[PDB]
């Protein structure tokens, strides 16, 4: 009833996140298979979407979903009839996905003083979120040449070149082993995350940890960027403690928590350890 | 009329704060087997935990409450007279009785603040004899929530996070670890747990005896052997005796070294802790609050030299055994508080969860 | 279960322990009956709880703190008394003689449903709280009864030491 | 009136001038006069009004001079006070005035208590026959080591800050109480923490990201410090907190005449080599351990919830 719904969304329009594209389908899905009940319509119903929704690999597609029932959890009054609990109530919903998708163009506002001219700029793999900051970098007009990695589950960063060369910078793709090589050649390092968890750490594609790695080994500070949505409530250790669903050769792979420098999102800047602080500020 | 108490032998320069004591004299040579200020229950749960059998953190907060349960159940306020501030007059030199007894592990005064708190509240033109009954019900009420409800919810935490054909230490000791980790094991989880501990006390034989009764195999050695057990090991945990304001876990005698020798193999730490276990003052290192324990009590029982027999007749000799010591804040990983695995740096956050700001 | 309206509807005040939260509340499943579960609206101690929405064919209620603010308690002391004096042994019964194991399940509520709380009014086991203190209470104990009156059962559910009331 | 033009002007006049008066006290205690005038200036029927009147000339403020930013951080709090007493009025025009008058009374009053609650939580920290080091001074740094050696004994040594010198200027306003404290060049640092146990840093502005922007020469003796592992404890009050950040800011650094570096006698070597010194250098929050206040001692990332506790938090705009 709304799963071609999804994915016409998802892959018929590749231009939103896959988070915001989810949060999308189930706030206009609130015209529901009518069941007209506060409680047994919300669990089945969305627990029962973010179950048949998991037939792709991403990680940020549940988190969403769960950021979005502790969003409607809190202003869901009582007054004595079943029509605004949320069924009129759902112009928050409204307010809620149009700030969230401001929060784009504000992490845009709030980074585009934040990279130095001159800096030259290695990059792990694709976002729908590293190109609005740069360019919105390169629109205060600035200057600055940017390195990008292979990003092999497949032929990736050429359509990171590809992209950002109609954006109008020079590009220059490398190698994925090539990381070491030519780290040390960047003076900043900036990663779009897949999704954001409590301990600073960035569970994301194949190589980001690499990043991470020769990072500490060049002391060259490491900036990872966050929507307000994708902040997912897992917690991490090491190298098998991620779910093996959200897994498959791996394909996600989990970097060290404790070593990057500085984030950022729709509340401001923050410090690595602040996510937790943010955290418990979010979920009620 | 006033408590004394004199120090043992010789005494390091860099602890002018907290003294050293001798657990070998009696705490009555200088007040009689009654006192008309002490309190005959208050000596007895106090000279219990003087020696050095009531050891856990949480059972000697829960024997000085049930103590002040004991203080308050009877206690009758004279008339033409003030409740709140005679009763902390009256127990806060209970209180220096008991830092005298044996000083102070701060879990204990968070307790005591939380008495003042409640004597406080309730008034004093209020009839005196139900307000002793909802206090004393306050205060019960208190620590079975706080010991009993924080236990299950680490428990409930604990249930996922441990894997299985994973192994896993323990060090120090508390009911808490034994209750997380048996109560991990019997559910159809398989691991075994190697129990390290130390030395003058080998306290773990505690968790030991009481987790081969839970039925698991184990391996037992001591943390200047750790440096061969870093190969086999997939995660550690630790227990914890107090939490600093920066993080820095206040625990047991050779916590710090297995964090540091963890993650100088990279094997990620983890501890627990809970409500009430966190102070206000904080500190950079050791040498503030930290206590000392017997001296004598270093021997091996290997021929016939006991190798510090002749302690006393030396002077120009000095010995230490610290046990109760910190942590850097950015090598121990995160805890397991009741409100959930929140990362270390971040936890003193609890102080304006208050007034709901 | 011991009501035979099988949903409780609205102004059912009853005091459920919690059980178990959610992400709204806490699933909270109501000892009144057996299968139906529930919600709170914005540790594990009960609490008193009026019912406000409904449905038929899915079993989902629903239930918070409505507007109940200063409201008397003893009410609902009664109600979950009554409710527990009628567990162990005023469910499946018999003309006793109790298999303790189970009874028939639609040979069930064969005179139960008309004599405890499922009769006429609230006036009607307010009567039976305020004449029938027990049977036993007085001595003079009623008539109209499916069974003579109670020949077999008399001994067995509440006449045995006291009927302490 | 005239007068309010006249009198900031002469504080945009002592801010361009460069460094100084007396002390950053001095700073918070004029400013905050001032704004005590200025909301005496003239009437204003909502608060907006006021707010672009205030923005605007702490706006000139902070682009007058961006070295510092106490007359910043404090505008910045006058106007999350007013931001409660406007939530404390539809949670316009009833008492404001008054309201506005008794609110930066108690900030006064609250600035007069800082350093000496400061030398209230100094005790703890330092032991005796230990041994202790700074950079520089703030006048925080001399109510600390003035109340903690007045009952224990220590060894502070201190490398003066000298682009040009005045921690020798510190080592004789000290030494007068007579601690026994040595005095070393710049550059002999590194060695001397194999003996050290523990530094302070006597900051003038600190930041939101936990890192802090001190006088130079407290870098190198912060990747010193973190290749001998002592702890670092930086001693600044919560006052002189900033919401900026660092590459945010467009150079917050500011560089003087280069005349104290190389002078000017130098002959025909000049105008073929380029000179420049920062008053001020960037350390990360990575490398402090141990913050000091009027509250009590926070973590490094504990100054967080200060900042958005102590300050509206989108007053990032002047």
């Amino acid at each position: 009833e709304l799963i071609e719904y999804f994915k016409s969304q998802m892959k018929e329009d590749p231009d939103m996140a896959s988070a915001v594209a989810a949060i999308r389908t189930l706030l206009e899905f609130l015209k529901r298979d009518k069941g007209e009940t506060i409680q047994g319509l919300r669990a089945n119903l969305t627990s029962a979407i973010e179950t048949l929704c998991g037939v792709d690999s991403s990680v940020a597609v549940s988190s969403g979903g769960e950021l979005f029932l502790r969003f409607i959890s809190l202003a869901s009054l009582e007054y004595s009839d079943y029509s605004k609990c949320k069924k009129i109530m759902i112009e928050r919903g409204e307010l809620f996905l149009r700030r969230i998708s401001l929060s784009r163009n504000k992490i845009a506002d709030l980074c585009h003083t934040f990279i130095k001219d001159g800096a030259t700029i290695l990059t792990h793999a694709y976002s729908r979120v590293v190109l609005r900051v740069l360019e919105a970098a390169v629109a205060a007009k600035k200057r600055f040449s940017v390195y990008v990695t292979e990003s092999q589950p497949d032929l990736s960063g050429k359509k990171m070149a590809k992209a950002l060369c109609h954006l109008n910078v020079p590009v220059t793709v490398v190698l994925d082993a090539a990381v070491g090589y030519i780290m040390e050649k960047a003076d900043l390092v900036i990663v779009g995350a897949e999704g954001v968890v409590e301990n600073g750490g960035i569970i994301n594609k194949i190589g980001t940890n690499q990043m991470a790695v020769c990072a500490k080994a060049q002391n060259k500070p490491f900036y990872v960027v966050a929507e307000s949505f994708k902040f997912v409530r897992l917690f991490p250790l090491n190298q098998q403690d991620v779910p093996d669903k959200f897994k498959y050769h791996p394909w996600v792979d989990y970097t060290a928590p404790s070593l990057i420098t500085l984030l950022f999102t729709d509340l401001g800047v923050l410090t690595p350890s602040a996510v937790s602080d943010e955290l418990i500020k979010l979920y009620l | 009329q006033v408590p004394t108490r004199k120090d043992y032998g010789s005494k390091v320069s860099l602890f002018s704060h907290l003294p050293q004591y001798s657990r070998q004299n009696s705490l009555t040579q200088f007040m009689s087997i009654p006192s008309s200020v002490i309190h005959p229950a208050m000596v007895r749960l106090g000279l219990q935990y003087s020696q050095g059998l009531v050891s856990g953190s949480n059972a000697r907060c829960i024997a000085l409450l049930r103590a002040l349960q004991q203080v308050i159940q009877d206690y009758t306020t004279p008339p033409n007279e003030e409740l709140s501030r005679d009763l902390v007059n009256k127990l806060k030199p209970y209180m220096s009785f008991l830092t005298q007894c044996r000083p102070l592990s701060a879990s204990m005064h968070n307790a005591i603040k939380f008495l003042n708190k409640e004597i406080t509240s309730v008034g004093s033109s209020k009839r005196e004899e139900e307000a002793k009954s909802e206090l004393r019900a306050a205060i019960d009420r208190y620590v079975q929530e706080k010991i009993v409800l924080a236990a299950q919810a680490i428990s409930r935490f604990a249930y996922q996070k441990i894997s299985n054909g994973d192994v896993i230490l323990v060090y120090g000791c508390s009911s808490l670890v034994s209750r997380i980790l048996q109560e991990a094991w019997t559910e159809g989880r398989r691991f075994r747990v190697v129990v390290v501990d130390s030395r003058p006390w080998l306290e773990g034989r505690h968790t030991l005896r009481s987790l081969v009764h839970a039925g698991v195999p184990a391996s037992y050695l001591l943390i200047p052997a750790a440096s061969y057990v870093l190969p086999e090991v997939s995660k550690v945990l630790l227990g914890a005796h107090a939490l600093l304001a920066n993080g820095s876990v206040m625990s047991r005698v050779g916590t710090a070294q297995l964090a540091l020798v963890a993650r100088a193999h990279n094997v990620p730490v983890l501890v627990c802790c809970e409500t009430y276990k966190f102070c206000e003052r904080v500190q950079t290192d050791a040498f503030v609050s930290n206590e000392l324990d017997d001296p004598d009590d270093l021997q091996c029982k290997r021929g016939e030299h006991v190798a510090l027999a002749n302690w006393q007749n030396h002077a120009s000799l000095r010995l230490l055994n610290l046990v109760y010591d910190v942590t850097p804040p950015e090598l121990v990983d995160l805890v397991i508080t009741e409100l959930g695995m929140i990362p270390c740096s971040s936890v003193p956050v609890v102080l304006r969860v208050k007034s709901s700001d | 279960r011991f009501y035979q309206h099988k949903f409780p509807e609205v102004e059912d005040v009853v005091m459920v322990n919690v059980r178990s939260i959610a992400e709204m509340g806490a699933y909270v499943s109501l000892l009144e009956y057996n299968n139906i579960e529930g919600m709170i609206l914005l540790i594990g101690r009960n609490e008193c709880v009026v019912v406000i929405r409904v449905d038929k064919e899915k079993g989902y209620i629903d239930l918070s703190k409505r507007r109940v603010s200063p409201e008397e308690a003893i009410k609902c002391e009664d109600k979950f008394t009554k409710s527990k004096t009628v567990y162990s042994i005023l469910r499946h019964v018999a003309e006793v003689l109790e298999y303790t194991k189970d009874e028939q399940l639609e040979s069930l509520f064969q005179r139960t449903a008309w004599v405890f709380d499922d009769k006429y009014k609230r006036p009607g086991y307010g009567a039976y709280d305020a004449f029938k203190h027990a049977v036993s209470d007085p001595s003079i104990l009623d008539s109209l009864d499916l069974n003579e009156d109670e020949r077999e059962v008399l001994i067995n559910n509440i006449n045995r030491r006291l009927t302490p009331q | 009136g005239s007068e309010l033009s006249e009198r900031i002007e002469s504080f945009v006049e002592t801010l361009k001038r460069g460094g100084g008066p007396r002390s950053s006290e001095e700073m918070a205690r004029e400013t905050l006069g001032l704004l005590r005038q200025i909301i005496t200036d003239h009437r204003w029927s909502n608060a907006g009004e006021l707010m672009e009147l205030i923005r605007r000339e702490g706006r000139r403020m902070t682009a007058a001079q961006p070295s510092e930013t106490t007359v910043g951080n404090m505008v910045r709090r006058v106007l999350k006070i007013i931001r409660e007493e406007y939530g404390r009025l539809h949670g316009h025009y009833a008492q404001l005035q008054s309201n506005i008058i008794e609110a930066i009374n108690e900030l006064l009053v609250e600035l007069e208590g800082t350093m000496e609650n400061i030398a209230a939580q100094a005790l703890e920290h330092i032991h005796s026959n230990e041994v202790i080091m700074t950079i520089g001074f703030s006048r925080t740094v001399e109510a600390f080591l003035k109340e903690a050696a007045r009952k224990r004994k220590f060894h502070v040594i201190v490398a003066e800050c000298a682009p040009f010198c005045q921690g020798h200027e510190m080592a004789v306003n000290l030494s007068k109480a007579g601690i026994e404290t040595t005095v070393m060049t710049d550059a002999a640092i590194f060695a001397v923490m194999s003996r050290v146990n523990k530094v302070i840093i006597g900051t003038k502005t600190i930041l939101a990201n936990g890192a802090l922007r001190a006088v130079t020469g407290t870098h190198t003796l912060a990747l010193a410090a973190k290749h001998h592992s002592t702890p670092l404890i930086v001693c600044a009050p919560m006052f002189k907190l900033s919401p900026q950040f660092p590459n945010e800011e467009d150079s917050f650094h500011k560089f003087v005449a280069p005349e104290e570096v190389l002078p000017f006698t130098e002959g025909d070597i000049l105008e073929k080599v380029s000179v420049h010194c920062p008053v001020f250098d960037y350390v990360p929050p990575e490398l402090i351990t141990l913050f000091i206040s009027n509250i009590g001692g926070n973590a490094p990332s504990y100054i967080y919830r200060l900042m958005s506790e102590l300050y509206h938090p989108d007053d990032h705009v002047l």
